Parts: C-alpha cells; structure tokens; sequence
DNA sequence: ATCAATATCCACCTGCAGATTCTACCAAAAGTGTATTTGGAAACTGCTCCATCAAAAGGCATGTTCAGCTGAATTCAGCTGAACATGCCTTTTGATGGAGCAGTTTCCAAATACACTTTTGGTAGAATCTGCAGGTGGATATTGAT
DNA sequence: ATCAATATCCACCTGCAGATTCTACCAAAAGTGTATTTGGAAACTGCTCCATCAAAAGGCATGTTCAGCTGAATTCAGCTGAACATGCCTTTTGATGGAGCAGTTTCCAAATACACTTTTGGTAGAATCTGCAGGTGGATATTGAT
C-alpha cells in the first residue's frame, strides 16, 4: 500500500521550506526514487554476479552508481553515500 | 476511428514540436506513425494484462509496456 | 498577420504549455479500438488510456523535434513525410 | 535507534534493505549497501527537487508542478542526460525554436 | 576452472538442421554469446513477471509470456509452439 | 534413470538450464515446467539461425558456417534482424547495399 | 576512370569483406593511451583490445550508413560533418 | 604515450565510410570522425575500465569490454 | 525609420473551490537480541598471458597532380500552405445508475525445497581429419572514349 | 554501337592450421523421501468502469485569397577522386621475463535466521491556502503605408 512520498516530503522541506508539492508531481517524485532504485540495484546485481559474490555490498552500489550516473552527479552521490556509511559505522 | 485524429491537433503537436511550416500529406503520415506507435505499446500492455488473467487492463500495464519499449514514464507507477 | 507568424506565435504558445493536445475522447476510442484486434471484451483503467495518451503525444512531439531538423537540414522550413521517414530510420524505427 | 538516523539519511535505510533482498538482487545484501544506496536516492532526490523549486518560485508559484520538474530536469545538463529515456507526463517540452525559422 | 559453454548443444542442434555442415570457432562463440543473450532476455522478462504479479516462483506460464513479449511475430509463434509442445512430452513421466 | 532433456526431447540442457536459473535469482522459486519451455525456447532459436546460417554457407561457397554466414542469415530474416537489431557480430561485416542515387 | 566508380567497386570491395579496417597497431596505441586517463599501469588483453576494435569499428560504419543517408537527403551525395552531426544528435547521441 | 589519434589515418577512415556504403567524402570529415571515434573509446573505456577496478585488477580484461558495451546498450556477440 | 490601427500579452487584482497539508490512529514493519552459519578475505603460488624486442618484409600511407563533377548560389514561377472568418457539431462534463471484476481471506493439494547418496554428462587436452587460404591463368563482365 | 583498357571470377591444387573425434576423469544432474510454502480455488467485498443524458461550448471543417517558399534549372569555381611513385611503419614470427590472474586453504567477520519488542508509516478525515478563472489597462509587437 506504501510509496517514498513521504521521504520526497521531507527532503523537499530541507532544500526549499517555503516550498510545497503538486500530487500529479510527488508521482513523478516516485517512480523516479524507483526507476534510479532499480537502475543502481541492477547493476549492483550484475557485478555481484559477474565478479561472482553472492553478496552486495556499499561497494557494488558505490561502483554501480560511477556506472549509471553521468558526471559531477556521480561524484557527489558517491560522496554521500560513503559519509553516510562511515557516520553509520560508528554508530 | 484513427481519423479522429483531427489535422489542427496534429499541428498543435508539431507547432509544441517546434514546427513552423507544415506540409499536407504529413497528416496521413502522422496518423500512420501513430497508429503503429500505439500498436506496439497497446499490444504489449495487453500481454501484461492477460498475463495476469485480467479483462482489464490497467495503467501501470501500459508503464510496463513503455518500460520494455524503452520510452520510461514517470507519474503512473515506474 | 503574415503566413509565418501565427505559427511562430503557436509554437511558443503550446511550448510553455503541458495540456494534453489531442482531444481526449477519439483518441480513447483509437486506444480502445487498437486494443480490441488484440483480446476481445477489454476494460480499460481511465488512468491507462491517459497515460496512452501522455505517452504517444510526448513520443509525437519527439518526432516532430526530429523531423523538423531533417527539414531544416535539408535547405527547407516545411516537413514533410520524406522528413519523418528519415527521422524514423536514422531513430531505427524502420 | 532506526538505522537511517544511525546514517543521519531521511530516507529509509530499512525500507530499502528489505527492497533490496526481496527484490533478489542476489542471495545476501551487505549492511552497508542499503546504507549508501538510500544515500545516493536522498541526494539526487535533493537535486531535483532544488532546481525544481527554483523553477517553480521563478515560475511565479509556491509549489512544485511537473512543469517544474520537467524545466528542471531539462535544463541541467547531467540529470537531463540521466533522464534522457524519461517522459515526464504533464510536463511539457522545452522551448526551442530553431534559428532558421525566426523573421528576416 | 570448468569452462562451461553450450557448444555441445548447439553443434547438436547444427548436425540435425545441417548433417553434413559444420562450424567456425568465432563462429561457435557468436552462437553461445547469443544463447545467453536471449537466455537474459527471456528469464530476466519472465522474473519482472512473477515480482509484477506478486508471486515469488517462474513457473512455465512466465517463459512463455516472457517469450510472447521479445520475440517478434512468427518467431514468438513457433517458439511458444515447441516450448509448450517440449512441456507437455515432458509431463508424461 | 531419465534425463529431463531427452524426458522432453530437446538437445539443449533443461538440468543445466534449471540451474542457471536458480543461480542466477531471477526468484526464489523456479517451476519445474519453466527451465523445460525455456530450454527448448533456446534451441528452436538456434535452429533457426543455424539453419539461415548454413544456407548462407553452402551459396556462399563453403562447407562450414562462419561469422560472415551468421550475419548474413540474421540481417535478411525480417524477425531474426529485428531480434538482434542492437547486436554487433564479430567479424560478420555488413550486408551489401547502395543507395539508389550513387549509382551511375 | 571518372571519379565516381573506384569509389563504388571500393564500396561493394569493403562490403562484401569483414576484416577489420584500421590498423591494429595505431588502434591499439590509441585504446592504451585514451585508458591511462581513467587508471594507469593498465595492461589489456589482446582480446580486449580486439573487441574494441570490432565494436568501435561496427559503431563507426553504422555512423557512416546513417550519415550517407544525412547527405542523401539534403540533395547531396558527399557526406559532411554537418551530416555526421544530425546522425548523431537524431541517434541522439548528443543530442 | 601522446596523439596517437590521428594514427586513425584519411585512407582507413574512407574505407570505413566505402563499407559504409559513402562515396564521396569532404575532407572535414576525417578530424569529425575522429572526434566521433575518440568520444567512442572514451566511453566504452571509461565503464571497462571502471569494471576492471571494481575486480581490483590491472589488467582490463575482453569481458569487460564487452559488459560496458552491453550497458551502452551496443551488445557484443564473440569474445562474451 | 516612424507612423497609428490592429490584435496579442502581461501585470496586477481578487474571492473561493479544490487540493494539500496536517492529525489521529493501530496494523505492520523495522529494530533488538541470540545462536548459527558462510562467504570471501587473507595469504601463497602455480602459470597463463602480456609487454617488449628484434628483424625482415611488404603493405599502405603520403604527397602530388589535375581535371571533372559536384556543391553552392541565384533565378524564377506556380502553387501550396497560412491566415481568417463562418456555421455547426463533436467533445466536455457533471452526476447517476448498474454492475463487471479487481482485490482479500481462508485454507490445503500440489508443487518445490532440502540433504545426501548415485550415476552419468560435459570439459580438458590429446589424437585425428580435411576445409581452406593463397596462388595462378584465361574466362567473363564492366567501363570509357570516338 | 564497339572494342581495348582494366578488374573480377572461377576453377584447379596443396599442405596446414584449425575443427572434429577420441579418451579419461570429475563435477553435476538425477533419484529418493520428508519437509513446506504457495498459489489457486471459492466466496465476496467495495470500486472503478461503462453508459447515458443533456445540454452548451469551443474546437473543427471549409473556402477564399495569396505570399512566400519550394524545385527546377543554370553557372562556375573549387575540391575531391583517380593515379602513381616514394619509402615507411605496421605486421609476422619466435624468443624472454615476469607481472598479476587464478586456484586453494584456512576460518572469522559478517550476514542469516527466528521471536518478540517498539515504532514507524498509511488511511481517512480535519484544517488552511494556492491557484484559477476573469478583468481592464498599459505597453508589446507587428504591419502597411508617406
């Protein structure tokens, strides 16, 4: 029964606070949060495989994302993904 | 039914296209194109659909449908 | 107004708009009719037929993008289907 | 005591490990994984949404439409190109117009 | 390392469309690449399948959408035909 | 003491076959029908290319089929071209053809 | 021989054949050295360098087909970069 | 190693285009076809590549060439 | 170039309907905590496979030459598509009714998963076989100028 | 219309490098028998989905009038193809060193597998607000004429 809308809400109250959100655009919102799901997820499945480990770990979807996404978008994804794995290291 | 498809909707098509001057048999051949377009797209949501023994078929049938053909659309599920 | 400028003026007019530009019931019986050489007794959500929609208007405008390069490209201003033939095999359609 | 905070993410670092398994991706999803990967979702889904919000508010409005998104997606050059096979319905094209059809 | 390949199947499958023909090695590459091309395409559109349809098991029925969904026209007539005609010879014991 | 391929009379492995897919998590569960209609899928396929391929190879002068034979079968069967419409094949060169205008 | 035919037995010469057509050797430089950007050390195998031939090679007579058709349509029979550049922003390649 | 680009010569670009189907070719067109050829590599490579290092070698192997290929959607049949 | 008449917008204003956001609940996930398991990381090392190098040979690239034929630019006429204004009709819409069917539960029969123990089928070289690459030489079309 | 000037075939041969076959394990199917989910198979909500009606509206169909633009044909200049001699560097064949892929063992650090223990997220009302639809009024922005 559940959607990432939630979620698309609250990040879009950190970048723009005064801002809100159409209904028919929050659905753009999700199936893009899945489309960019599945697209990493994928990847990350087809290097497990090829490199034949039958664990993904944050290093498939660090590889997978300089895979997928173009640019300085990649280099800053990759960013904070690491930092929000070694803040979650520690606790 | 096809022709229901009138020539000043073709031209508000192609004029948000970007067009500026447009011939006539264009038309037949819009209709063409889109008939074959909808053709491949309908008939592999209907798949989904009967996959899925239903005798209705759904919007996010149609998604999957656009997924596999590559033309991805987002705000209907994927 | 001189033949050229209500085009022009159309085509900024529609650009800055996302209204859905064929009328919404032919197409849906097009939809309807295309489906039923397919299964017969077919049911369709409404949100399918418009995301049919949503889809093979925005497909269209592709196309139109592409076929008024090919005629451009080829010394002229005014497509033709010699222009979306080419679109349609250079895109690997056909 | 939820791991996304644990992350310091809004998005669900659960949520997406289950996806992740349950999905079959493989047979066994390393605790980092879901971690990262709610992480790059958080992000881009940032980056959207702020060039969307720049668009909309330019575009005279208080909220976010498909307009907005379609603008803002269209006009950056990386997430246009990451968006490339995306249709955005009720989102409307860009303005173009090519230079030969302009008067005079 | 065991090197595994179809090769053997698809020199079988050679012998009987072509009894008297044989085969090139970059030749026999570009058929199993190909096997495994469609292998993809197949069990991959069959998975999608069953996670859409909520069911976590591909029986038969997903190959054969599946089947329906990628091979254009003709093609997609036959194969369902031998794939269902192979089933059915296989559930008699 | 029967095989599952020769229980179904194919040439192709449907033991193999159903292991690739259980090993490849494509689900959790695979029928014991699905790895049989796939397998078969697969050698049908191969006879068919086979098939246009070694006709290839006997006009074009030769006892056994080579990539060059492989293409030509492909790219003049309307479905098989179309099949594998974004599919490089290894030294298979191009099928012979000139616009019209080029010509004298 | 008027300028026209060695071109057209060129063509049905380079047709009909399935070597490849750049040279192994500068190919192979080119591959190396565009490589050293991205990790350096890297060593390749022969095979590797082969496919990218075949590959680069298939992609550039494929760009080559459309283009021809670029220049055809355009009242032309000499294909041009402008062409290659449509090719390619309808391939949408760059769009 | 540097410019080796243009060991891409004028002779082997026109027999590309002859099996390309061209006849006649501007002069334009060579350095065209190898910014074209250049912007290529760069990206099957740059994926190789990045395969390769996610398996921690040094050597860039055939398959992965043939998987970024795949992923640029420019399938490979016969070094898979 | 400006001139003034058209037609087109855009800005600034505005009351209110339809959404969007906000809140209040609990079934349902996600987190805890424990006891097992298991992959893949660590650590040698066996050996392909790659990188050089050399050397001899031609196979191709270069540079040049030069003329034809093709691209680019103009000219021009006819005709096609834009523009506009009319009269009508097809779509839109706004609930309302009737009901075909998606969507949920509740079980179990049938189907599939395990876990070893058997019983071959398939791989890796080794032992054979034989299309085919390369080489020749007049036959057989193409091509081109008078 | 024809030959000559060329280039291409097609047939005809041979020793080889490359399939093809043969052999020998070895790892992977296949067989058996409990041990379970799972997905139907019925039985039924509550929902969308049709199907009308009926206005009223605007969006389309038509026809006229004509400007501008599409094509055809010309002309010319330059540029690209054909041709060839020059000599270069890519290619082949074999040897040499060794780098870094792979394969195996060893065995924890990591993930799974439950059963509760907490808490989160979704649904459906409850509580504001953002646009929308509509309106002059001012310049915009074209347009043809002095």
């Amino acid at each position: 029964k559940e959607s990432y809308s939630i979620y698309v809400y609250k990040v879009l109250k950190q970048v723009h606070p005064d801002t809100g959100i159409s209904s028919k655009a929050m659905g753009i919102m999700n199936s893009f949060v899945n489309d960019i799901f599945e697209r990493i997820a994928g990847e990350a499945s087809r290097l497990a495989h090829y490199n034949k480990r039958s664990t993904i770990t944050s290093r498939e979807i660090q590889t997978a994302v300089r895979l997928l996404l173009p640019g300085e978008l990649a280099k800053h994804a990759v960013s904070e993904g690491t930092k929000a794995v070694t803040c979650y290291t520690s606790a | 039914n096809i022709q229901g498809i009138t020539c000043p909707a073709i031209r508000r098509l192609a004029r948000r296209g970007g067009v500026k001057r447009i011939s006539g048999l264009i038309y037949e051949e819009t209709r063409g194109v889109l008939k074959v377009f909808l053709e491949n797209v309908i008939r592999d949501a209907v798949t989904y659909t009967e996959h899925a023994k239903r005798k209705t078929v759904t919007a996010m049938d149609v998604v999957y449908a656009l997924k596999r053909q590559g033309r991805t659309l987002y705000g209907f599920g994927g | 107004y001189r033949p050229g400028t209500v085009a022009l003026r159309e085509i900024r007019r529609y650009q800055k708009s996302t209204e859905l530009l064929i009328r919404k019931l032919p197409f849906q019986r097009l939809v309807r009719e295309i489906a039923q050489d397919f299964k017969t007794d077919l049911r369709f959500q409404s949100s399918a037929v418009m995301a049919l929609q949503e889809a093979s208007e925005a497909y269209l405008v592709g196309l139109f993008e592409d076929t008024n390069l090919a005629a451009i490209h080829a010394k002229r201003v005014t497509i033709m289907p010699k222009d979306i033939q080419l679109a349609r095999r250079i895109r690997g359609e056909r | 005591k939820t791991r996304s905070s644990r992350a310091g993410l809004q998005f669900p670092v659960g949520r997406v490990h289950r996806l992740l398994r349950k999905g079959n991706y493989s047979e066994r999803v390393g605790a980092g994984a879901p971690v990262y990967l709610a992480a790059v979702l958080e992000y881009l889904t940032a980056e959207i949404l702020e060039l969307a919000g720049n668009a909309a508010r330019d575009n005279k409005k208080t909220r976010i439409i498909p307009r907005h998104l379609q603008l803002a997606i269209r006009n950056d050059e990386e997430l246009n190109k990451l968006l490339g096979r995306v249709t955005i319905a009720q989102g409307g094209v860009l303005p173009n117009i090519q230079a030969v059809l302009l008067p005079k």
